[PDB]
């Protein structure tokens, strides 16, 4: 289709390819483009090497996606055999373990897009099955995922993220609400929790 | 097109005595007061019932006269109410006079008067969004001696000018006193599109008033009646005191200094200058 | 509009001075003159000496001389002044009675007439009897226009309307319908209506026991300000008292009951001269009650209403079923053809809509307005401040029923040479006053501005 | 890039700017062709115009989009010379050497306008951009196929020329597998991988072409109280308010005011000989710029001889204008000559004053 | 519940002279539909407003306008001190429509070239109204930024609805590090006030730099009318000014003499400056129950003070926002008016 032409018109595309060297080269160009003007898209694989160690800071990551939810049994029955062992040896059923692994990889992918608290960034998902897994996710992800944000359509998704990006762009720096969530130098911890010694 | 003529009559009993001192004591301000009352009535009649206002400047402050801030809590007869109320207030003000009143002769609150009057004009215009008021104020001053040109009021006067121009409010001035062209006032009327009138003392102004102090409401096709040229060769050197032509103005200080630089620390802001720059100036 | 000022100058000079004896009348007529004349008169009032005209010419500059002629022609027509060819020059000065009366009025004169008012316990409430005066005015308006029930008992008022031919109604059959006079009555909102009625009372009440000086004294004393105390009791002529009672019957006097008291100064006399706000059992709150409808879709959307007002609207639009806030009506070529049957011109209605029905069209006229006058030179396209579309449709209906073209001015001649004619034509094209011209005939029928300017240039 | 002496010597640039404005070339020639000014200083006044022009000129457009686009965003106009034809083709050439070389090689024969670009569509726009055409229209022939073969290994060697030893944060190479010697599995169909390498290579080439960096008190109160009383003493007879009192005084006031009205009125807020008017205007512009150069130089300072030449020329110009006035009085008469003298009075005074000031300074330096 | 600036902590220095080179953005991005006509039309309208305002408040500075179309920076108004030229230029542009991509780098380089003639005491500046989310540079950018900060050229930019990393770096870089100048907007009114706050001179905490006396002279109006004659545009103009030294006519302006090249001013420009240098202490809002002061205004005479015990109404607040040094009341309207338009505090003038 012509779909790639448009994203070309806006940003850069940087695919993920099996040879590690070329992958590293592409990744560093992605960083170099992000910190430069032109926006750049890197699309990779959840099971793949990219998610393993690479970090995505403020600039280098704003909006991860999860096209689909990662599952393995595409291929053959080694997972089936291990899962057989799992069920017989541990009181764990197939779909339980499979969902657990999938959400493990999903959370590992998602967590990369933040570094500090000054950073921020959308973390969308995409699949019907995700809606029921909302509890499998790690807690701190789940908290931000309110109920009303479930099975949203793409259109309301774009609306919401637009509002987000605008709002976060604001220099919302009261610096007195940050005495709540930063525990400033040597004191707020000292004061607060030396009193909380209760 | 209604107009808000807000006279600003200053009355220094020091300057009132000077007026008695000037020429003969052939009549106190009473002449001016009566002429002002009549002119005020005239304007009050001319238009379609357009309000007025009057402020004073006595030796130790200013106080309104006509709009008559909450106190309890003939001829068309509104003329009657305006005039009798004004005169009652002014007699009250004259009661406000004594030696402690004689004490704070250091200043002359005219600038405060003009500023407050402008604020009043803004208040009235803002409240009366409908039927926009082509307003314009006035100034009556008893020109006395003992100070050839008081300058400690120089800036607030010009701030008044700029406010006036932005607010589009011509401001006409009538100085009654010695033949000393009130330079700042002169520039004020000229810049804000006004009219200057340096009458002699004892003549019944009413003709002067009704002639050349009544054509500024909302007309302006008519030649104003200003005196001789209004040279803008502005303030004398802060250090020297002689009127400057080819100025020499420091910096962030902004003070205008004569051809005599003290060589360092312009004598209004402590700012030593580049001696290299000093020599560059001295290169002449 | 008969332009009562024209009636004022109609009356002869001696009776004009007779009127000028009354200072309050002098003041009231001062209120009416064009501003140029106002300023000139205020100049002359004090310097007790005639003044050459040359000064009063040089007082005014360029692009505003038209008003100079307006003022001088008006003042001469009503003869407030006396031009004086003393030394062959022009020694202007007012009718000295006018001057002295005015000057007395400015500084405590002896005008016991204007001072006829009395100050006492003005127990008159704002709504108090003001609502009664408004109700009387509405009742007479409805009876003249013709309501379902016309309680208008003004036998004198009815006689004035009929003999004056106030409205095209068959008074012989009792009809009170809209004629050309009736159409105008529907047109002149408040000042026009009150003025037409006052003129009618003047014309009808002109035979015997008039005392026109006392008549105008009473009228203007009413319009001047609240006389209040002792007005009806003391401050009135005998025929003056009769005229005051008649006016109070006509609503224009808000006299209290008991048939003997001070003058009851109703707001209406104020409305005679004010040219200002128009708003008047015990309920009536509306700064914008009149909820008319008029947009670009030529429809009638009404929420706010007033029964006589909406009847006036119906005078050029159909009615089918009155609704709660609305009345079934849609303005079309037929709707105004209703008034075209009465021959009503689509002229007064223009400014009427621009002014009336605005209590419901405030936001409409604001969005059309958009302050697109200072923005007009920059953005060359108007934002339909005064809707031209509706104007074009109305003109089209008017044109459909009319088919005739006329022009104002006067025929001109004595263009001896082609040079003068060509130069005058070029100057007129510069000023846009030449309707049409031709050098072959050396004639045209336009406004007198070109001739005026050429004559002034030649003589001075 | 821009320097005072550089713009001074940029003679071709200066003449181009002469072509820029008719007014400019006119004033310049009449300052030159009239045996007047060396162009050097004439520009020395006008330098900022030169700098501005030069910068407005040498302004390389970016590579980036249009460069790319020239392969993607350009798939429709199969007609003649499409949008930005020369611009697009030069973007292509800087973007891809191969097409430039092929077009150049196919100038003496085989026109690259219509048929060249037609076959180019197939050949290149299959080679670059979309998937391997392989089958279908294999019009990639002759020069097309040759350049295809070339560009293959060419892009190869380019990519070779691209490999940095990336800083060890990102080093995926050393990161993967080059820690251990392990035994995994792998399970995650040729072609299109080349497509991905194509887009990577394009982007990196673009970025690299950009890293390339190519009495008081007592009596006071007394009088005050007196007045206060007078006021309180009923009085305030507004009737007695002057009115004008002395008719004479009144008259005098009126006199003053009409005098002032007249004088200020004299402010009416159209020459005869249009050709002589324009000629005089040229003379004024000439004398103005001449004096401009002096009042620059006479202030600034060691180029005294230049000032001397300027002064001699200015004196010549003054005498010239004197003769001009003489001729004007002779021919145009007086009224027209009077109008000319009025039009030229300010400039004449200024230049005369400049001459006098120079004479004074020269006397001071000499004596 | 109050929204006030706590304190002004550079009331000692500003750049009084300026040479601000506003650079618009006329590129395909500005054609989206987020602001009522578009981005572009609203932008240019507000740009006109800002031009008027800025040349009012800083009436001694110059200004130049730059667009960014088709990746090119095409100067649309030479750096000049006459507002009308720039106004007309913007008028002309507004009827023309954007294209191409915004080439921030080219605009930056064109500016840096443009501001070279500006002398040392004058201060430079740029104001990028950046609208898009990308640039397209024909060169290194950090090269340019380094050249900029080498040439002491502060830059402030007003992004549209996003934050671009490079622009943030740019503002943080030139302005001596202290990042506050990359303010981006979230509403049209926010945009109006953005330009408004761009009008004023710009302090952060100035490094100790060269401060230099500047020669200038004031003119005197002319008298004659028929003798219409001009030495700055070579026309007939019914009467103007005289350079005190060059001694040649100059059409009305604060312009520089076109004969001897010295600055010309009257004073009122200097008066505007004075107003900007030493402003007032922000008026304090008096305590609701602890005021016990006069029940009126002071500068005006308003009747908006309190209500005296009304459950929640009186519990709200007491409109008595009163300035410090004169310690006199002032209703809200009077305080807003004083702190906006005229800066002579009424009472503080009088003592
Ligand atoms: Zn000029
Ligand atoms: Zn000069
Ligand atoms: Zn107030
Ligand atoms: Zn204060």
């Amino acid at each position: 289709m012509g779909i790639l032409d448009e994203v070309w018109k806006h940003k850069l595309i940087l695919v993920e390819t099996p040879d590690a060297q070329e992958t590293s080269l592409a990744l560093e160009t992605y960083r170099k483009a992000c910190s430069n003007g032109r926006g750049a898209i890197l699309l990779s694989v959840a099971r793949g090497k990219v998610s393993e160690g690479i970090d995505f800071d403020h600039q280098y990551g704003r909006t991860v996606l999860m096209i689909g939810i990662p599952f393995q049994y595409t291929e053959s029955r080694i997972l089936k055999a291990r899962l057989e062992f799992m069920r017989e040896n541990y009181r764990i059923r197939e779909n339980d373990f499979l969902s657990f692994d999938a959400m493990r990889h999903a959370a590992q992918c998602l967590g990369r897009v933040l570094r500090g608290k000054d950073d921020y960034g959308v973390m969308v998902l995409a699949d019907r099955r995700f809606s029921r897994k909302r509890s499998q996710l790690p807690k701190w992800i789940a908290q931000g995922l309110s109920d009303a944000d479930l099975n949203l359509s793409t259109d309301m998704a774009i609306s919401n993220t637009k509002q987000f990006l605008r709002t976060m762009a604001q220099p919302t720096d009261p610096k007195d609400q940050e005495g709540v969530s930063v525990w400033s130098y040597e004191d707020l911890i000292k004061h607060q929790n030396s009193r909380k010694d209760q | 097109s209604p107009s808000l003529l807000t006279v600003i009559i200053e009355i220094a009993p020091k300057l009132w005595t000077t007026f008695d001192e000037e020429g003969n004591e052939k009549g106190s301000i009473i002449k001016v007061l009566e002429a002002l009352i009549v002119f005020l009535n005239a304007h009050l009649a001319f238009n379609s019932a357009n309000k007025v206002a009057v402020i004073a400047a006595y030796s130790q402050g200013i106080k309104y006269l006509y709009p008559e801030s909450t106190s309890a809590l003939d001829m068309y007869r509104r003329f009657r109410n305006v005039d009798e109320t004004l005169v009652e207030e002014i007699y009250k003000l004259f009661e406000l006079e004594k030696k402690q009143i004689e004490q704070n002769s250091q200043r002359s609150t005219l600038a405060g008067a003009m500023s407050a009057g402008l604020t009043y004009v803004n208040r009235i215009s803002k409240e009366s969004v409908t039927t926009s008021l082509k307003s314009r104020l006035l100034v009556l001053t008893c020109g006395s001696g003992s100070s050839k040109d008081e300058i400690f009021q120089y800036i607030p006067i010009m701030n008044c000018i700029f406010s006036a121009t932005k607010m589009k409010c011509p401001i006409d001035v009538v100085k009654i006193g010695g033949s000393k062209e009130s330079t700042f006032l002169q520039q004020t009327t000229d810049a804000t599109n006004g009219v200057y009138l340096h009458v002699e003392s004892t003549e019944g102004l009413i003709q002067y008033l009704a002639t050349a102090m009544f054509i500024d409401p909302s007309l302006r096709p008519i030649i104003v009646k200003p005196n001789h040229g209004s040279v803008d060769f502005r303030t004398s050197c802060y250090l020297t005191g002689r009127v400057v032509a080819v100025g020499f103005i420091c910096s962030v200080c902004l003070c205008v200094l004569s051809i005599i630089p003290p060589g360092n620390k312009c004598p209004a802001c402590d700012s030593q200058f580049d001696e290299h720059v000093i020599a560059k100036l001295k290169r002449k | 509009k008969h332009s009562v000022t024209q009636y004022l100058e109609e009356i002869p000079q001696q009776v004009q001075n007779r009127l000028y004896t009354s200072p309050a009348t002098c003041l009231a007529i001062y209120r009416i003159l064009p501003p140029l004349a106002k300023f000139f008169i205020m100049a002359m009032v004090f310097n007790e000496n005639e003044v050459p005209l040359l000064d009063l010419d040089k007082w005014v500059n360029s692009n505003g001389k038209l008003q100079f002629q307006n003022a001088i022609k008006s003042m001469k027509s009503l003869h407030l002044l006396i031009p004086n060819k003393s030394s062959g020059t022009l020694m202007i000065n007012l009718n000295p009675t006018f001057k002295i009366s005015l000057r007395n009025a400015l500084t405590g004169g002896e005008v016991q007439n204007s001072f006829g008012v009395v100050v006492e316990e003005n127990v008159v409430s704002l709504d108090l009897l003001d609502e009664y005066s408004a109700n009387k005015w509405e009742t007479i308006l409805h009876f003249m226009v013709g309501t379902p029930l016309a309680k208008i008992p003004s036998e004198k008022v009815l006689n004035l309307l009929k003999h004056s031919k106030l409205m095209e109604e068959v008074n012989s059959t009792g009809e009170f319908k809209i004629t050309n006079e009736g159409f105008q009555f529907l047109l002149q909102e408040i000042n026009s209506q009150l003025w037409t009625l006052l003129l009618q009372y003047l014309k009808m009440i002109e035979t015997s026991k008039m005392d026109l000086v006392d008549v105008l004294h009473f009228i203007f004393m009413l319009g001047a300000l609240e006389v209040g105390k002792a007005y009806k009791i003391d401050a009135l002529s005998e025929t003056q008292r009769i005229m005051l009672q008649d006016m109070r019957d006509y609503g224009l006097v808000f006299q209290k009951h008991s048939n003997d008291s001070i003058f009851y100064p109703t707001k209406l006399a104020l409305m005679l001269t004010s040219d200002t706000k128009t708003i008047r059992g015990l309920k009536n709150q509306d700064i914008p009650d009149g909820s008319l409808i008029v947009e670009t879709n030529f429809k009638i959307y009404s929420y706010s209403n007033s029964p006589l007002q909406i009847a006036v609207l119906s005078l050029f639009v159909h009615l089918k079923a009155r609704f709660v806030n609305m009345v079934l009506g849609q303005i079309t070529r037929e709707s105004i053809r209703r008034a075209l049957t009465n021959g009503i011109t689509a002229d007064q209605i223009i400014a009427y809509l621009e002014t009336h029905a605005h209590p419901q069209m405030r936001r409409l006229a604001e969005e059309k307005l958009e302050k697109k006058l200072e923005l007009d030179p920059n953005c060359k396209e108007p934002l339909q401040v005064l809707p031209p579309t509706v104007v074009d449709q109305i003109r089209l209906w008017q044109l459909e029923l009319d088919r005739v073209i006329t022009y104002e001015g006067s025929l001109y001649s004595d263009f001896e040479t082609s040079q003068e004619y060509n130069l005058l034509s070029k100057y007129a094209q510069d000023i846009g006053v030449l309707l049409w011209k031709d050098d072959k005939k050396k004639k045209f029928f336009i406004s007198k501005e070109g001739n005026s300017q050429v004559l002034d240039f030649a003589k001075r | 890039s821009l320097s005072k002496e550089k713009l001074l010597t940029n003679l071709k640039l200066q003449q181009s700017l002469l072509k820029g404005n008719k007014v400019l070339m006119k004033v310049f020639q009449e300052t030159v062709i009239n045996a007047g000014l060396p162009p050097s200083e004439f520009w020395s006044t006008r330098i900022p115009l030169l700098r501005a022009f030069a910068l407005s000129t040498s302004q390389k457009v970016g590579p980036y989009n249009v460069l790319s686009t020239i392969k993607p965003v350009a798939s429709s106009e199969n007609k003649v010379n499409v949008n930005l034809s020369r611009e697009k083709i030069l973007n292509i050439f800087e973007n891809y050497p191969i097409v430039k070389k092929a077009y150049t090689d196919n100038v003496p024969k085989n026109f690259k306008e219509p048929e060249f670009w037609a076959r180019f569509f197939s050949s290149k726009l299959f080679r670059k951009l979309r998937g391997e055409k392989i089958m279908q229209n294999d019009r990639g022939d002759v020069i097309i196929d040759r350049y295809l073969t070339l560009d293959q290994e060419f892009d190869r060697k380019d990519d070779d020329m691209l490999l940095h030893p990336v800083k060890k944060i990102i080093d995926l190479d050393g990161n993967i597998q080059d820690d251990p010697v392990v035994r995994g599995n792998r399970p995650d169909s040729d072609g299109t991988v080349d497509i991905l390498k194509g887009m990577n290579r394009l982007s990196e080439k673009m970025i690299m072409a950009l890293k390339n960096e190519y009495s008081n008190q007592q009596m006071l109160q007394q009088l005050s109280l007196v007045m206060d009383n007078l006021i309180n003493k009923l009085d305030l007879n507004q009737v007695v308010p002057n009115n004008e009192v002395s008719n004479k005084i009144n008259k005098r006031v009126i006199t003053a005011i009409k005098i002032n009205a007249k004088q200020a009125k004299h402010n009416n807020v159209e020459v005869k000989s249009t050709l002589p008017i324009d000629l005089l205007e040229s003379c004024r512009m000439l004398h103005t710029t001449c004096c401009e150069f002096l009042k620059h130089f006479y202030i600034h300072q060691k180029q005294a001889s230049t000032v001397k030449k300027l002064y001699n020329h200015l004196k010549d110009c003054i005498e010239k204008l004197n003769e001009l006035f003489q001729d004007v009085l002779n021919g145009d008469g007086e009224s027209m000559s009077n109008t000319c003298t009025a039009y030229l009075k300010p400039v004449l005074n200024s230049i005369t004053l400049a001459t006098h000031k120079y004479d004074e300074y020269f006397n001071e330096y000499n004596n | 519940k109050k929204r006030t600036a706590k304190k002004n902590i550079t009331p000692y220095q500003r750049g009084i002279i300026r040479s601000l080179i506003l650079t618009l953005d006329c590129s395909e991005a500005m054609l989206e539909k987020d602001l009522r006509p578009n981005r572009h039309a609203m932008i240019i309208q507000y740009a006109i407003d800002f031009v008027h305002e800025f040349f009012d408040q800083n009436p001694i500075s110059q200004m130049g306008i730059i667009i960014m179309r088709n990746g090119l920076a095409q100067l649309v108004s030479q750096v000049s001190g006459n507002p009308q030229d720039h106004i007309d230029a913007l008028k002309s542009i507004r009827k023309q429509e954007p294209k191409g991509n915004p080439s921030l780098q080219n605009a930056l380089e064109m500016a840096r070239g443009l501001l070279l003639p500006v002398p040392a005491h004058c201060t430079r500046e740029v104001l990028i109204v950046f609208g898009s989310l990308s640039t397209t540079d024909p060169g290194d950018i950090h090269q340019t930024i380094d050249s900029l900060v080498s040439e002491k050229i502060r830059v402030k930019v007003l992004g549209l609805s996003a934050q671009v990393a490079i622009c943030k770096e740019l503002c943080k870089a030139t302005n001596y590090g202290d990042e506050s100048f990359y303010k981006i907007l979230l509403d049209e009114t926010h945009l109006k006030e953005l330009f408004n706050e761009a009008v004023t001179p710009l302090p952060v905490n100035k490094i100790n730099k060269g401060f230099t006396l500047v020669k200038m002279g004031f003119p005197t109006r002319i008298f004659e009318d028929t003798p219409t004659f001009c030495s700055c545009h070579s026309k007939l103009v019914y009467g103007g000014y005289f350079c005190p030294n060059c001694h040649s006519k100059v059409c009305s302006l604060p312009t520089v003499c076109p004969c001897c090249d010295l600055m010309l001013i009257l004073s009122t420009h200097l008066a505007r400056s004075y107003h900007h240098l030493m402003p007032l202490k922000t008026f304090a809002e008096v305590p609701t129950t602890e005021k016990f002061r006069s029940e009126d205004c002071f500068s005006c005479q308003s009747r908006f003070p309190i209500l005296k015990n009304h459950k929640n109404g009186k519990l709200l607040t007491s409109s008595r926002y009163r300035c410090e040094d004169c310690k006199q009341e002032f209703c809200v309207d009077c305080d807003v008016f004083i702190h906006e338009i005229l800066h002579n505090c009424p009472g503080c003038e009088s003592k």
